[PDB]
C-alpha cells in the first residue's frame, strides 16, 4: 500500500525487482487486490470499459485524420486501380537521401507509407468522398471519446454509482442490448445506407444540408405504408454500371440481386440494404423476450431448470446453471470470447470470398493482410477463452451447488474426454505426416505416380450442391430438375450461380489432393490445440499427482522436484504449451491461404495443384522461391522501397530467436551469475559512489515462461507479416 | 478538391488537447 | 512469508526435521500415533520455499504442506 | 468420371510422364558398355518402369489434369481396391496383434512377479497367445457380449 | 550438468559459425576453375568481402543462394541429401 | 574487529566487524585556490536547487530540440531535403 | 573399398572419376542413389577421403585392400580376447 | 534453558576469500555461529575454501542462516561436534537461535508448543469458492 504497488502488501513489501515487475503484471486483476469488494470490483470494470471505448474511438479518429490530412483519398477515389493509397507520412531523421527517394510513393510530395489496412475502400463504399467528410468524421470521433471519458468519470462519482443488483439484471441488460445495440444499431445503418451511400454510388451527392430534401426513391415512403413493398425494387443497377457515376443506374434502393457488381467485383449495396434491415427488424424482435417491470416475457432461470431430460442421462440437467452463470465474471468472459473468436474467424472465411467493399479483390496485398489479421486475432481469442474458463474452474466453481447437473458431470468423465482426444490427434498426426513423407520419397526417387493422391470427393459434393457445375456431380442447386434449383431460380440464384462458376473469383475454388491434405492437417492442429486446452481446464483442480491445486491459484511455478518432479504444473502452464500450437496452427492455415491465391493471382495454378503434395514442393515453391524480392531490399547495390520489409524480417527472426534463450535456460544460472555481478559492483573503485534501491535478482520462473512466449510470438508475427506484404507487394499479383 | 486548412489542423489539436484533460480526470479517478 | 501447515496425518518420523536447510520444523509431544509426537512449524519467518520436507515425508499424500506467499529478503535467499 | 476425372489408360500425361521417364533412363544408359552391369541395372529399372505404368493403368485407376493418379474412398464399388479393401485387411492385422497383446498382458497379470515377465517375454506362452489371435474378431465380440471386457471399479482423482 | 547442457548449445552456435565463415571463404576466395592464361574464376565470385559484412547478406547470399542445390536435388542421384 | 588475536568479532567495533571502511577516502581540507572556488561558487551555485534544475534542463531540452528540428538546414538533413529525382512507377502501373 | 568400389579406375584417372565405395540394393527405387561417378561404375560418392590416403599408400590394387581387411578383423580378434 | 551470551573467541584460520560478508551485514543482520573442537582439523567453508578449527571455542561469521545450518549440520555429522549459531543486528542486538530450547529440533522436548497444525487431513480443506471476497485462504481454517 505504501509503496508503488499500492493494491498489493506483498508486493509492496519485496525489497527486489520482482516488486516492479509483479507490480505490472498484476496491476489489472481487480480481484487480488487488497481489501477489494464486488461493488467496488463491478464498478472499476464498468468504468475501464468506458476507457477501453474511448481509446477505441480515439484509435479511429486519428485513422481519419492522418488519411484526411497526408493522404491521396481524392485520387484514389479518382483511379481507384491505379493509384496506391497512403497510410502517413514519415519523418524520420536517421533517413539518407536514396530512402528519402525510394519512399516517395503515390503522388506524395514526401515519403509516405502505403496502406493496407483497406480503409480507402471500406470509406469510399460507404459514401465518403473529399478530405472535408474524412475531417468532419475524425472531429466528431474526438466528441465522442470525450463523451465516453466524462461518462466513465460520472458513472464513477457517489452520486451516480450503480448498485450490485444493477449489474445482475441479466434480463432486462439482455433485451436492451439485444434490441438497441443490434437491431436499432442495423436499421440505422440501413437508414445511412439508403439514404446517403446508395445515392452517392450513382453520381448523387446527400451530406447533411440537403439530407431533408433528397427523397431516396421516386415515391418515398408511399408504397411502404400501402403494403407495396415491392416498389422499391423495381429497377436495380445494371450489369454496365459504373461505380460512382450515373451510367446505367437504377432507382430500387432495396433488391435481392445475389453475387457481385461486375465492374467492383464486390456485393450490390441494395442486397447489403436489404441485409441489414432483415438483421435490425429479426434483432428488434427478439429482444422483446426475457421479462421485466412490464409483466410478460419470459424467466432464464425457470427456462434453465425446465430443460432437464427424464431419465437421468444427463443427470440434474441444466438445474443451478443460472446463479453460477450470473455470479462468476469469468463464466461470462469465456463465453463472450469464444462466441468472439468463432464469430472473427467467420469474418475472416466470409469477406476473402464475398468482397463487399468496392475495389477490393484487386488489392491483393491488402486482402492477404486482412485475413491474417482477423485469423491471428482470432487464434489469440478463442485460446483466451480456454484459459478464462480454467480460472472460472479455479476460483468461481462451487461444488456443492452444482450438484450432479450437467457442469459437474463434465468434471466426471473428463478422463473419456481426454482420452478421445488424445486418440484423434494421434491418428491424424501419424497418417497425415506418414502420407507427406512417403509422397516425399515418392518424388525424391523420381516416380511421383507413386504417390498416395486421395481426391477430397465430400468437399467436392458439398461444392457441386452449391451450383458448381465442375466436378460432374448434378446434385441439388446443380441439378436442374431438383426443387430447391426450381424454388430459388427467380430470386437469387442466377447471380448466385454465375459468381459460383466463375473460376477467376474466390467463391469455391477449386480443390484437389493437396487441399485434403492440408485441411486435414488444420484438423490435427484444432484437435490437439483443444486437447491441451481442455487438459489445462478439466485438471486445473487437481490430478493424481498433486491432487489440491485448487489452493495453489491459477498460475504457481512448480510443486518442487518431489514425487518425481512437477515442472509445468498448473492450468497456465497448459495455456502457455497451447499458446505455441495455436501459432502453428494459424500459420499452417495463412501459408495454405497465402500460397493459393498466389497461385491464383499469377494464373499458374497447376504450380500449386502439383507441388502441395509433398513437403518439400512447399519449402521449394512458396517460402525459397517468393523470398527473393524481401531479402533483395537492400544490398551492395543499393536499396528499395522494399528495405523496411527485409528489415523488419530480420528483425523478427532475431526477436523469435532471443526468446529461445528464455523459453530453454532456467533461473537458478541467472540468480548466481547476478550473485557475481553484485559482489564485483560493491568492489569497484569509483563505482561504490553509486548504490542500487532494489535488491537486483533474476526473474520468476512464471515471469521467464511469459517472457519468452512474448518475445516468441512478437518475433512469429513480425516475421510473417514482412514477408506477407513484401511477397505480395513486389509483384502485385 | 480540398486539402485541409491550417485552422482546422488547430481546432483539432486544441479538441486533443481537452480530450487528454477529460481522459487525465478519468485515469485520476480510477486510481483513487 | 512462506507458511508450512502440518495434518493430523502425520506419523512422527521426523524426517522433515532433519531434511529443513533453515531450522523451521521441530518434533512437539503429542497422542494420535504411535511414535506420539508430531511436527510443528514455528520459524515460518526463515522458510525459504525449498519443499525439501515434502520430499521426506511419507504419506499417501504429504502430511506437512508449504505454501508459497510473499518474498522477503529472508524468503529469497539474498546473501548481498 | 468422378469428380471429372479421366481414366489412366485414356489419359494423355500418364504416357507422357511415361514417355519422359523412359527418355531419362536411356540417356542415362547411353554412357556405358552394352553388355556391363550399369547397363543391366538401367534395363531393369526400365523394364520395371514399363510394368508398373502398364499395371497401373489396367487396373483401373483415375487420372488428374497433371497426369497423376488419384484416390476413390466415399464408398465406391468401382474403387474399393483403392481403400476399403487395404483398410479391412490392416484393421484385421492390427486387431490381431493388439488382441494377442491384450491377452497375453492378462494372462500374465497373475504371477510371481509380474514385472519380470514384463521385460524379460515368456516365449512358449507368447508363441501360444500370439497362435491364438487367427479368430481375434471372434473372441472379441465374445468378451464384449460377456462383459468380461470393460472394467468399472477403476482409479480416479479428486474430482 | 545443466551449465554443461548449456554449454552444449553455444559450442554448437560457435562451431556453426566457424564452418559456415571457412565455406563460405573458401568458395568465393579459394576455389574455383582456372583456364588457359592463368585467369582465375571463383565459385561465388569474390562476394565474400562486400555481402558477408551484413546479415542479410548472409542470409540472402550464403543460405538462400547456396541451398538451391539441396533443394533442386529431388529426381537426382543426390535426393537422399534432400 | 578487535585486532589483538584471531578475533575479529568484537560488539563495542561493529564496523571494523562488519568491514564498513572507508578504503580511499582522504579528508584534506586544502584541494583548490581561493580565488577558483569564490568564482565557480558564485556561478555553479545557482543550479544546486534539484527541482528547478529538473524544470531547466526539460524546458531546455524541449526548447532546443524543437529549434534544432524546426529551423535545420536542407543541406544537413536529408528528410528535409526531400525528393530530387522522378518517381518511380509501381508494378501493375499503380502510382 | 576393395570390393564396392571403382579405387583401380580413380587410380587411372584421379582428376575425372568420382570415389565412391557404398553400392546400394535395387528394391524400393533405391536405383536412382547410385549414380554415375565414372569408371564404369554406379555408386554413392564418397566424401571420406579414403582413396587419396590409399594412394598416398602405395596401394594400386584390391588384393592389398583385401588383406588389410582380413588383417584387421584378425586385429579385431586379438583385442576381444585381450 | 538459559541461552548463552557472545564472548571474544579466536577464529577459524582462514586465508581468505571472496565469498565473504557483504554490504547487507552492515545495514542489516548478519549470522555467528561458535563451536568447540578437541583438536585442529580442516573442514570445508561453507562460502567455497578449507578452513582449520582451532582447539577449544571457535567464532564465524557468515552471511546466511541457511550457511550456518549447513556448516553446522556437517560439523554434527563428520566430527560429532556441537554448536550454537545467533542472529546480529547492526545496532548490537544479538537473537540466540539454534538450539533455541537446547535440544535439536529433531528431538521431541517437552514444553514445546504446536504450531500450524491442523486438525483435519489435507482433503478436507475448503474451496477457494466458498471464501471469496474474504482474506482466509483455506488452509489458514
Ligand atoms: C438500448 C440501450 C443500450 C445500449 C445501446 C447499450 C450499449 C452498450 N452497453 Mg449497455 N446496458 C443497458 C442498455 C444499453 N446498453 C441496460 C439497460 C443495462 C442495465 C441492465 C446495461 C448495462 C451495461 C453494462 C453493465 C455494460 C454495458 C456496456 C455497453 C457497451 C458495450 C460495448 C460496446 O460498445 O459494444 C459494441 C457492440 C456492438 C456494436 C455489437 C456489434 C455486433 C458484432 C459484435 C459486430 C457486427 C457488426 C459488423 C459485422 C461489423 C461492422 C464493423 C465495421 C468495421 C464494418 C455498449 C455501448 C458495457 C460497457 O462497455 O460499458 C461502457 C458494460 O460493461 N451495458
Ligand atoms: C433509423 C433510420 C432512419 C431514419 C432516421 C430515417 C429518416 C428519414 N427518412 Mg428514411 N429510410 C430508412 C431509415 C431511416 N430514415 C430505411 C431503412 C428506409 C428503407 C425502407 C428508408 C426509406 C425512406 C424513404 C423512401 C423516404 C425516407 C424519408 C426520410 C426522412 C423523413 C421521414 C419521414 O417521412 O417521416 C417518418 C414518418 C413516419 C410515419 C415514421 C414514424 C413511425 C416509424 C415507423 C417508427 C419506426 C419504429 C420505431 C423505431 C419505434 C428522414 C430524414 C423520406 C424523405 O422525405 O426523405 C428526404 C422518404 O421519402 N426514408
Ligand atoms: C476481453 C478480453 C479480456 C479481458 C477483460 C481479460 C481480463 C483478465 N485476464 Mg485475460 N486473456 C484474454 C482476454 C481478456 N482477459 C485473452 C485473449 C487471453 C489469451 C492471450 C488471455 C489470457 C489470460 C491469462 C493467461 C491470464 C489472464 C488474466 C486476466 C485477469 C488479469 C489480467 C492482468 O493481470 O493483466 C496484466 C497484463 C499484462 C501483464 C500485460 C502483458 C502483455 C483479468 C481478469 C490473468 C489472471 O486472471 O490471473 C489469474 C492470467 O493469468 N488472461
Ligand atoms: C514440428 C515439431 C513437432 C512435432 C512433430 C510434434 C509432435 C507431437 N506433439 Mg508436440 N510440440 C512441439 C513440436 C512438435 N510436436 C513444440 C515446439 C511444442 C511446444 C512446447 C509442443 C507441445 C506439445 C504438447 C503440449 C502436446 C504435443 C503433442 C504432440 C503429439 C501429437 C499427436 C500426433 O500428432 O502424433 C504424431 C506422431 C508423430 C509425429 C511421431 C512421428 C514418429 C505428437 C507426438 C500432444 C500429445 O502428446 O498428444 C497425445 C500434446 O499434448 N506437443
Ligand atoms: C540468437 C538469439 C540470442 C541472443 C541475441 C542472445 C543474447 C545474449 N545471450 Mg543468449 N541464449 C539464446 C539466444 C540468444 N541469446 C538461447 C537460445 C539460449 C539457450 C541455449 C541462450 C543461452 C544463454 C546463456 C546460457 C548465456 C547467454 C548469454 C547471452 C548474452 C551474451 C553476452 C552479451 O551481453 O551479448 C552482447 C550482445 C548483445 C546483447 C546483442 C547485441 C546488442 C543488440 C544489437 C542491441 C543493442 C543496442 C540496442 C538497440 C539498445 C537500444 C534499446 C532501446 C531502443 C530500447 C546476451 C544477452 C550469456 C550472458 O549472460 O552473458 C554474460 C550466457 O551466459 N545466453
Ligand atoms: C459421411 C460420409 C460417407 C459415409 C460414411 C459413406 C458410407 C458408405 N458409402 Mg458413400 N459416399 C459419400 C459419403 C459417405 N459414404 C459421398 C459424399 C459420395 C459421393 C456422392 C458417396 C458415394 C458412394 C457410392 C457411389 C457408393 C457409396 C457406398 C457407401 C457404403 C460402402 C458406405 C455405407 C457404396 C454403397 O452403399 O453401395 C450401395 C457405393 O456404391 N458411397
Ligand atoms: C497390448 C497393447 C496395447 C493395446 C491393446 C492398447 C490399446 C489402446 N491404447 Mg495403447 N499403448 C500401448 C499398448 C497398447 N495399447 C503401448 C505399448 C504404448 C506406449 C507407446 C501405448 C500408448 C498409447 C497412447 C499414447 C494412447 C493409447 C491409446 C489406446 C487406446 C486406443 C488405441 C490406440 O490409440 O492405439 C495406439 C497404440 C500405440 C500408440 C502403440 C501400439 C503398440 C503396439 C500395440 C505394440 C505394443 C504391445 C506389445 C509390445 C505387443 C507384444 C505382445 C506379445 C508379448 C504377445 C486403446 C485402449 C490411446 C487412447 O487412450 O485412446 C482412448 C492413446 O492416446 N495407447
Ligand atoms: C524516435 C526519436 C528519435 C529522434 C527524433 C532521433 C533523431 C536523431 N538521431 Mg536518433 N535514435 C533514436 C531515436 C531518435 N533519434 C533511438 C531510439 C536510438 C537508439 C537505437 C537512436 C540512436 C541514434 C544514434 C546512434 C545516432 C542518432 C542520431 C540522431 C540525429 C541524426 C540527425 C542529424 O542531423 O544529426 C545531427 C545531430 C546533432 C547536430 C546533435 C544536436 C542535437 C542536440 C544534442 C540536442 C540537445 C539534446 C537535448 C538537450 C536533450 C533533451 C532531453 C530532455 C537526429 C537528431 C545521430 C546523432 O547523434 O547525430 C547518431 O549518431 N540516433
Ligand atoms: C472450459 C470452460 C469454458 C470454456 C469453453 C469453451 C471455450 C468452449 C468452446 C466451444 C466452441 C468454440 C464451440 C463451437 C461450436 C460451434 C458449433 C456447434 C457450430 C454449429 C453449426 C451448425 C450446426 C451449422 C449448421 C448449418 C450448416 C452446416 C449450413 C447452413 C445451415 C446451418 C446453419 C443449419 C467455459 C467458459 C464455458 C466455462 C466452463 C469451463
Ligand atoms: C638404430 C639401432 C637399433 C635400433 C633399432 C630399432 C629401434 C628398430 C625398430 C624397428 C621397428 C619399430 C619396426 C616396426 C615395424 C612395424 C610394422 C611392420 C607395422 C606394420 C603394420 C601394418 C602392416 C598394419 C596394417 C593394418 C592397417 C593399415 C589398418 C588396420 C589393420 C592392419 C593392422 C592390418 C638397435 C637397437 C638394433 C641397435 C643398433 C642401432
Ligand atoms: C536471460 C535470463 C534472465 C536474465 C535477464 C534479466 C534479469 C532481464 C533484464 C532486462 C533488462 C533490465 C533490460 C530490459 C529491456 C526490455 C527491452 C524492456 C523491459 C520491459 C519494459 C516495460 C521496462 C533471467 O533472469 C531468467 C530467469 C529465469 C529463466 C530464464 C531467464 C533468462 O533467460
Amino acid at each position: 500500500a505504501s509503496r508503488f504497488p499500492k493494491f498489493s502488501r506483498g508486493l509492496s513489501q519485496d525489497p527486489t525487482t520482482r516488486r516492479i515487475w509483479f507490480g505490472i503484471a498484476t496491476a489489472h486483476d481487480f480481484e487480488s487486490h487488497d481489501d477489494m469488494t464486488e461493488e467496488r470490483l463491478y464498478q472499476k470494470i464498468f468504468a475501464s470499459h468506458f476507457g477501453q471505448l474511448a481509446i477505441i474511438f480515439l484509435w479511429t479518429s486519428g485513422n481519419l485524420f492522418h488519411v484526411a490530412w497526408q493522404g491521396n483519398f481524392e485520387a484514389w477515389g479518382q483511379d481507384p486501380l491505379h493509384v496506391r493509397p497512403i497510410a502517413h507520412a514519415i519523418w524520420d531523421p536517421h533517413f539518407g537521401q536514396p530512402a528519402v527517394e525510394a519512399f516517395t510513393r503515390g503522388g506524395a510530395s514526401g515519403p509516405v507509407n502505403i496502406a493496407y489496412s483497406g480503409v480507402y475502400q471500406w470509406w469510399y463504399t460507404i459514401g465518403l468522398r473529399t478530405n472535408q467528410d474524412l475531417y468532419g468524421g475524425s472531429i466528431f470521433l474526438l466528441f465522442v471519446s470525450a463523451l465516453f471519458l466524462i461518462a466513465g468519470w460520472l458513472h464513477l462519482q457517489p452520486k451516480w454509482k450503480p448498485s450490485v443488483s444493477w449489474f445482475k439484471n441479466a434480463e432486462s441488460r439482455l433485451n436492451h442490448h439485444l434490441s438497441g445495440l443490434f437491431g436499432v444499431s442495423s436499421l440505422a445503418w440501413t437508414g445511412h445506407l439508403v439514404h446517403v451511400a446508395i445515392p452517392e454510388s450513382r453520381g448523387e451527392h446527400v451530406r447533411w444540408n440537403n439530407l431533408l430534401t433528397a427523397l431516396p426513391h421516386p415515391q418515398g415512403l408511399g408504397p411502404f405504408f400501402a403494403g407495396q413493398w415491392n416498389v422499391y425494387a423495381q429497377n436495380p443497377d445494371s450489369n454496365s454500371h459504373l461505380f460512382g457515376t450515373s451510367e446505367g443506374a437504377g432507382t430500387a434502393i432495396l433488391t435481392f440481386l445475389g453475387g457481385f457488381h461486375p465492374q467492383t467485383q464486390s456485393l450490390w449495396l441494395t442486397d447489403m440494404a436489404h441485409h441489414h434491415l432483415a438483421i435490425a427488424v429479426i434483432f428488434i424482435i427478439a429482444g422483446h423476450m426475457y421479462r421485466t417491470n412490464f409483466g410478460i416475457g419470459h424467466s432464464m432461470k425457470e427456462i434453465l431448470e425446465a430443460h432437464t431430460p427424464p431419465g437421468g442421462r444427463l443427470g440434474r440437467g441444466h438445474k443451478g446453471l443460472y446463479d453460477t452463470i450470473n455470479n462468476s465474471l469469468h463464466f461470462q468472459l469465456g463465453l463472450a470470447l469464444a462466441s468472439l473468436g468463432v464469430i472473427t474467424s467467420l469474418v475472416a472465411q466470409h469477406m476473402y470470398s464475398l468482397p463487399p467493399y468496392a475495389f477490393l479483390a484487386q488489392d491483393f496485398t491488402t486482402q492477404a493482410a486482412l485475413y491474417t489479421h482477423h485469423q491471428y486475432i482470432a487464434g489469440f481469442i478463442m485460446t483466451g477463452a480456454f484459459a478464462h474458463g480454467a480460472i472460472f474452474f479455479i476460483r468461481d466453481y462451487n461444488p456443492e451447488q452444482n450438484k450432479d447437473n450437467v457442469l459437474a458431470r463434465m468434471l466426471e468423465h473428463k478422463e473419456a474426454i481426454i482420452s478421445h482426444l488424445s486418440w484423434a490427434s494421434l491418428f491424424l498426426g501419424f497418417h497425415t505426416l506418414g502420407l507427406y513423407v512417403h509422397n516425399d520419397v515418392m518424388l525424391a526417387f523420381g516416380t511421383p505416380e507413386k504417390q498416395i493422391l486421395i481426391e477430397p470427393v465430400f468437399a467436392q459434393w458439398i461444392q457441386s450442391a452449391h451450383g458448381k457445375a465442375l466436378y460432374g456431380f448434378d446434385v441439388l442447386l446443380s441439378s436442374a430438375d431438383s426443387p430447391a434449383f426450381n424454388a430459388g431460380q427467380t430470386l437469387w440464384l442466377p447471380g448466385w450461380l454465375d459468381a459460383i462458376n466463375n473460376n477467376s473469383n474466390s467463391l469455391f475454388l477449386t480443390i484437389g489432393p493437396g487441399d485434403f491434405l492440408v485441411h486435414h492437417a488444420i484438423a490435427l492442429g484444432l484437435h490437439t490445440t483443444t486437447l491441451i486446452l481442455v487438459k489445462g481446464a478439466l485438471d486445473a483442480r487437481g490430478s493424481k499427482l498433486m491432487p489440491d491445486k485448487k489452493e495453489f491459484g491459477y498460475s504457481f511455478p512448480c510443486d518442487g522436484p518431489g514425487r518425481g518432479g512437477t515442472c509445468d504444473i498448473s492450468a497456465w502452464d497448459a495455456f502457455y504449451l497451447a499458446v505455441f500450437w495455436m501459432l502453428n496452427t494459424i500459420g499452417w492455415v495463412t501459408f495454405y491461404w497465402h500460397w493459393k491465391h498466389i497461385t491464383l493471382w499469377q494464373g499458374n495454378v497447376a504450380q500449386f495443384n502439383e507441388s502441395s503434395t509433398y513437403l518439400m514442393g512447399w519449402l521449394r515453391d512458396y517460402l525459397w522461391l517468393n523470398s527473393s524480392q524481401l531479402i533483395n531490399g537492400y544490398n551492395p547495390f543499393g536499396m528499395n522501397s522494399l528495405s523496411v520489409w527485409a528489415w523488419m524480417f530480420l528483425f523478427g527472426h532475431l526477436v523469435w530467436a532471443t526468446g529461445f534463450m528464455f523459453l530453454i535456460s532456467w533461473r537458478g544460472y541467472w540468480q548466481e551469475l547476478i550473485e557475481t555481478l553484485a559482489w564485483a559492483h560493491e568492489r569497484t573503485p569509483l563505482a561504490n559512489l553509486v548504490r542500487w534501491k532494489d535488491k537486483p535478482v533474476a526473474l520468476s520462473i512464471v515471469q521467464a515462461r511469459l517472457v519468452g512466449l512474448a518475445h516468441f510470438s512478437v518475433g512469429y508475427i513480425f516475421t510473417y507479416a514482412a514477408f506477407l506484404i513484401a511477397s505480395t507487394s513486389g509483384k502485385f499479383g | 478538391m480540398t486539402s485541409i486548412s491550417d485552422s482546422q489542423i488547430i481546432v483539432a489539436l486544441v479538441s486533443a488537447f481537452i480530450t487528454g484533460i477529460l481522459a487525465l480526470r478519468l485515469g485520476k479517478s480510477l486510481y483513487q | 512469508a512462506h507458511s508450512v501447515k502440518i495434518y493430523d496425518t502425520c506419523i512422527g518420523c521426523t524426517q522433515c526435521v532433519r531434511a529443513c536447510p533453515t531450522d523451521v520444523l521441530e518434533m512437539v509431544p503429542w497422542d494420535g500415533c504411535k511414535a506420539s509426537q508430531i511436527a510443528s512449524a514455528p520459524r515460518t519467518e526463515d522458510c525459504v520455499g525449498c519443499k525439501r520436507c515434502e520430499s521426506a515425508c511419507p504419506t499417501d499424500f504429504l502430511s506437512v504442506r508449504v505454501y508459497l506467499g510473499a518474498e522477503t529478503t529472508r524468503s529469497m535467499g539474498l546473501a548481498y | 468420371d468422378v469428380a471429372g476425372l479421366t481414366p489412366c489408360k485414356e489419359s494423355k500425361g500418364f504416357a507422357k510422364r511415361e514417355k519422359q521417364e523412359i527418355k531419362k533412363l536411356e540417356s542415362r544408359l547411353k554412357l556405358y558398355a552394352p553388355d556391363s552391369a550399369p547397363a543391366l541395372a538401367l534395363n531393369a529399372t526400365i523394364e520395371k518402369t514399363k510394368r508398373r505404368f502398364a499395371f497401373y493403368g489396367n487396373e483401373g485407376l483415375l487420372c488428374g489434369t497433371d497426369g497423376l493418379p488419384h484416390l476413390i474412398v466415399d464408398g465406391d464399388q468401382a474403387h474399393l481396391g483403392e481403400f476399403v479393401y487395404p483398410g479391412l485387411v490392416f484393421l484385421y492385422i492390427a486387431g490381431w496383434i493388439g488382441w494377442v497383446g491384450r491377452a497375453y498382458l492378462i494372462d500374465v497379470r497373475t504371477s510371481k512377479k509380474p514385472t519380470e515377465k514384463e521385460i524379460i517375454i515368456d516365449v512358449p506362452l507368447a508363441l501360444r497367445i500370439m497362435s491364438k489371435g487367427l479368430t481375434w474378431p471372434v473372441a472379441a465380440i465374445g468378451e464384449l457380449r460377456s462383459g468380461k471386457l470393460v472394467e468399472k471399479s477403476a482409479n480416479i482423482t479428486v474430482s | 550438468w545443466d551449465h554443461v547442457f548449456l554449454g552444449l548449445f553455444w559450442m554448437y552456435n560457435a562451431i556453426s559459425v566457424v564452418i559456415f565463415h571457412f565455406s563460405w571463404k573458401m568458395q568465393s576466395d579459394v576455389w574455383g576453375s582456372i583456364s588457359d592464361q592463368g585467369v582465375v574464376t571463383h565459385i561465388t565470385g569474390g562476394n565474400f568481402a562486400q555481402s558477408s559484412i551484413t546479415i542479410n547478406g548472409w542470409l540472402r547470399d550464403f543460405l538462400w543462394a547456396q541451398a538451391s542445390q539441396v533443394i533442386q536435388s529431388y529426381g537426382s542421384s543426390l535426393s537422399a541429401y534432400g | 574487529k578487535y585486532g589483538e588475536k584471531s578475533v575479529y568479532f568484537d560488539l563495542g567495533e561493529i564496523d571494523n566487524t562488519t568491514g564498513n571502511w572507508d578504503l580511499y577516502g582522504n579528508d584534506d581540507p586544502n584541494r583548490y585556490n581561493g580565488f577558483q572556488n569564490k568564482f565557480f561558487e558564485t556561478f555553479a551555485g545557482a543550479f544546486t536547487k534539484r527541482g528547478l534544475l529538473l524544470k531547466f534542463l526539460v524546458l531546455g531540452g524541449a526548447t532546443t530540440i524543437g529549434y534544432l528540428g524546426s529551423t535545420s538546414s536542407p543541406d544537413l538533413l536529408a528528410i528535409k531535403n526531400g525528393p530530387k529525382q522522378v518517381p518511380v512507377m509501381g508494378p501493375r502501373g499503380r502510382k | 573399398g576393395a570390393r564396392f568400389s571403382n579405387y583401380e579406375a580413380w587410380l587411372s584417372d584421379p582428376t575425372h572419376i568420382k570415389p565412391s565405395a557404398q553400392v546400394v540394393w535395387p528394391i524400393v527405387g533405391q536405383k536412382i542413389l547410385n549414380g554415375d561417378v565414372g569408371g564404369g561404375f554406379q555408386g554413392i560418392q564418397i566424401t571420406s577421403g579414403f582413396f587419396q590416403l590409399w594412394r598416398a599408400s602405395g596401394i594400386t590394387s584390391e588384393l592389398q585392400l583385401y588383406t588389410t581387411a582380413i588383417g584387421g578383423l584378425i586385429f579385431a580378434a586379438l583385442m576381444l580376447f585381450a | 534453558t538459559p541461552p548463552t551470551l557472545n564472548a571474544d573467541t579466536p577464529a577459524p584460520i582462514f586465508g581468505g576469500s571472496t565469498g565473504g560478508l557483504l554490504r547487507k551485514a552492515q545495514v542489516e543482520e548478519f549470522y555467528v555461529i561458535t563451536w568447540e573442537s578437541p583438536k585442529e582439523q580442516i573442514f570445508e567453508m561453507p562460502t567455497g575454501g578449507a578452513a582449520i578449527m582451532r582447539s577449544g571455542p571457535n567464532l564465524l561469521k557468515l552471511a546466511r542462516k541457511e550457511q550456518c545450518l549447513a556448516l553446522g549440520a556437517r560439523l554434527r555429522t563428520k566430527f560429532k561436534i556441537q554448536y550454537q549459531f545467533y542472529r546480529v543486528f547492526p545496532n548490537g542486538e544479538v537473537q540466540y537461535l539454534h538450539p533455541k530450547d537446547g535440544v535439536y529440533p529433531e528431538k521431541v522436548n517437552a514444553g514445546r508448543s504446536p504450531v500450524g497444525v491442523n486438525n483435519r487431513s489435507i482433503g478436507k480443506n475448503a474451496n477457494p469458492a466458498e471464501l471469496k471476497f474474504a482474506h482466509k485462504q483455506a488452509y489458514d481454517l
